């Protein structure tokens, strides 16, 4: 029944593959190969040579068909690809064939492609193939970073699988303020946004990773000094509420570094001890980080006039 | 949060004899026939894991050499299997195999070089084949293939470097293309690339190293990016990258070792992505290779760059300097 039938699957796939290759050697670049490969590529989208066969067929058919006949084939290809993506949304072959197809169309509908991306990202907000495809589409349609920035906000606040959305922001933000290291006002707004995230969900590692980047991405003004001090106290508050939360402990150390390495030396060293106890797998990392910070402190101490 | 829990009776000993029997017998079948499209890499995974275990002789050298020769196309590129299309992925795998066998001149090396050269773009990137898919995976395949042939000078290295570095991200990692999110497999390809091209000083080793060691979950296993399940093959992608950048000690070796051993199938031999799952040769290689990086006594030292026995690379004088 179950195991018995996949013998029949094999021999059909096998026979269909046989036919495709025989046809290909014969120079038979026609719709029969499209039909044969549709049957195989659905279950086996990583069979790259068959995607190549489809492209060779479509290229050949384009030569001996009317514009409207070629347009029909394209629309059928789009539908085929969408059905394939529903079954396996992470196959490199499928996404690339779609890219190849859209890149050669005279009048592509990019807004429709962006919507396909929105839909696939609703199902899996971490699908990097889809995010990469979206960027491709956004580039071709010349969609502005500001418009994509709005997209990332909705995704971040509506629910929590957010690493991919934060990553995208990290690439968009620099584009809005492109130097040949963010402006402080922009940084300050990002800090507020990410702080909201990791207090809403303190287990959300993506916000903590993105926050570490912001702590490097920009001498303290009174406002930045005050914001950072405020973050410090807020993380101590969280530390009381979630004493096993390692992300907040590490961020406390980093904040003190950002504030005044030498003034906070005592507290930094205490936090290292606590943090290693809470996150013993990272002990070797945390010792190397502490060693680095101590070396920096020695250098700061020696700069004293 | 997302993690596996290792049941109390998971294997906790290394079953090398079982794994060698498993690979020795592989492809004697649904899975096998359905994965013809990767055959050359499958052969690479099997041969390399066997060689790491000291059991290469049990595989069929002569049969594999004839197979490799028949998969080289007129363009110089090598396909996954006979009648499939040439690709950088299978070109690298083929060259890796011939290196293991000291049989590089079984194929036309000048044409392989010409093939690789031809796939570089103006921005320094590489396409996987004539159909133009761009991925830093293919930057790695290009330089690794050329390094093993002594022909790294055949490509535009500075441009290749520039492209890879343009794929570096806020978290210290690397993506497939510029603006693509970091993940462990990609990081391996780009750090491997940077090792081969002598550019490891451009990696933020403390930052990337941190992101990589944070892949280790309470189970001891490694995932490939934040918030995903662990998978034994990350014992390769993560550990190799950490070794390249001199930060292998930043993960817990004993807990990872116990996770990798728990992924073995004590009945069939082989390793699976996670304990109790069905094994495959891919996960068997990376389980064994990960254990070797951790210093497993019964397994040959492995190159973190090439994922081949170090003694093989020593023999051909191709041993990129690491961070330490
Ligand atoms: C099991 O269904 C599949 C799915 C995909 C593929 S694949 O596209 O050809 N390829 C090779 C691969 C080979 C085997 C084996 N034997 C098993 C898996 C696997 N994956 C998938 C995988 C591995 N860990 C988790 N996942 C989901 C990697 C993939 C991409 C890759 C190729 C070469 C080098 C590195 C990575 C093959 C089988
Ligand atoms: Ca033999
Ligand atoms: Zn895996």
């Amino acid at each position: 029944a179950k195991r018995l039938e996949r013998e029949q699957k094999l021999k059909l796939y096998q026979s269909a593959t046989q036919a495709v290759f025989q046809k290909r050697q014969a120079g038979e670049l026609d719709e029969s190969v499209l039909e044969l490969t549709s049957q195989i590529l659905g279950a086996n989208p990583d069979f790259a040579t068959l995607w190549n066969c489809r492209r060779e067929v479509l290229q050949h058919l384009e030569t001996e068909k009317s514009p409207e006949e070629s347009a029909a084939l394209v629309k059928a290809e789009l539908g085929f690809l969408e059905s394939c993506l529903r079954v396996n949304p992470k196959s490199y072959g499928t996404w690339h064939h779609r890219c190849w197809l859209l890149s050669r169309l005279p009048e592509p509908n990019w807004a429709r492609e962006l919507e396909l991306c929105a839909r696939f990202l609703e199902a899996d907000e971490r699908n990097f193939h889809c995010w990469d495809y979206r960027r491709f589409v956004a580039a071709q349609a010349a969609v502005a970073p500001a418009e994509e920035l709005a997209f990332t906000d909705s995704l971040i606040t509506r629910n929590f699988s957010n690493y991919s959305s934060w990553h995208y922001r990290s690439c968009l933000l620099p584009q809005l303020h492109p130097q040949p290291r963010l402006p402080e006002n922009v940084l300050l707004k990002e800090l507020e946004l990410v702080q909201n995230a990791f207090f809403t969900d303190p287990n959300d590692q993506s916000a903590w990773f993105y926050h570490r980047w912001l702590l490097g991405a920009g001498e303290l003004s009174v406002e930045k000094s005050t914001v950072l001090q405020s973050e410090l106290e807020s993380c101590k508050e969280l530390q009381e509420l979630e004493p096993e939360n390692k992300w907040c402990l590490l961020t406390i150390i980093l904040l003190m570094r950002a504030l005044d390495p030498l003034l906070y030396e005592k507290e930094t060293l205490q936090y290292f001890s606590t943090l290693k106890a809470v996150d013993p797998m990272r002990a070797a990392y945390l010792d190397d980080l502490r060693s680095k910070f101590l070396l920096e402190n020695s250098v700061l101490k020696m700069e004293y006039a | 949060q997302k993690d596996v829990t290792i049941k109390s009776d998971a294997p906790d000993t290394l079953l090398l004899e079982k794994h060698a029997d498993y690979i020795a017998s592989y492809g004697s079948d649904y899975e096998y026939c359905m994965s013809e499209y990767l055959r050359m890499s499958g052969v690479y995974w099997g041969l390399t894991v066997m060689d790491l275990m000291g059991q290469l002789h049990r595989m069929n050298k002569e049969e594999i050499l004839v197979f490799i020769k028949s998969c080289q196309h007129e363009c110089g590129g090598v396909s996954a299997s006979i009648g499939h299309d040439p690709h950088l992925l299978y070109t690298l795998s083929a060259v890796q195999i011939l290196t293991l066998y000291d049989s590089i001149h079984v194929i036309n090396v000048d044409k392989v070089v010409a093939y690789v050269q031809s796939l570089q773009k103006e921005d320094g990137s590489f396409a996987g084949d004539i159909w133009g898919e761009i991925d830093t995976r293919f930057s790695f395949c290009a330089v690794a293939t050329l390094a093993l042939l002594g022909k790294l000078d055949a490509i535009n290295v500075e441009k290749a470097i520039e492209f890879v570095l343009s794929c570096m991200n806020f978290d210290g990692g690397f993506g497939c293309r510029p603006g693509s999110e970091s993940h462990a497999g990609q990081i391996y390809c780009c750090t491997g690339f940077l090792a081969i091209t002598s550019q490891l000083h451009q990696v933020n080793s403390d930052l990337l190293g941190w992101w990589l060691c944070e892949r280790q979950l309470p189970s001891g296993g490694l995932n490939g990016r934040p918030e995903k399940l662990p998978d034994v093959c990350y014992s390769w992608w993560v550990l190799a990258s950490l070794k390249i950048i001199g930060r292998l000690h930043w993960i817990d070796r004993e807990k990872l070792r116990s996770f990798i051993l728990a992924c073995q199938d004590e009945e069939t031999g082989g390793f699976a992505d996670r304990p109790g799952d069905m094994v495959d040769p891919f996960h068997t290689l990376f389980g064994i290779a990960g254990l070797s990086l951790l210093g497993e006594e019964q397994i040959k030292p492995v190159s973190p760059v090439f994922c081949m026995p170090e003694e093989v690379l020593q023999r051909v004088n191709v041993q990129p300097e690491l961070v330490s």
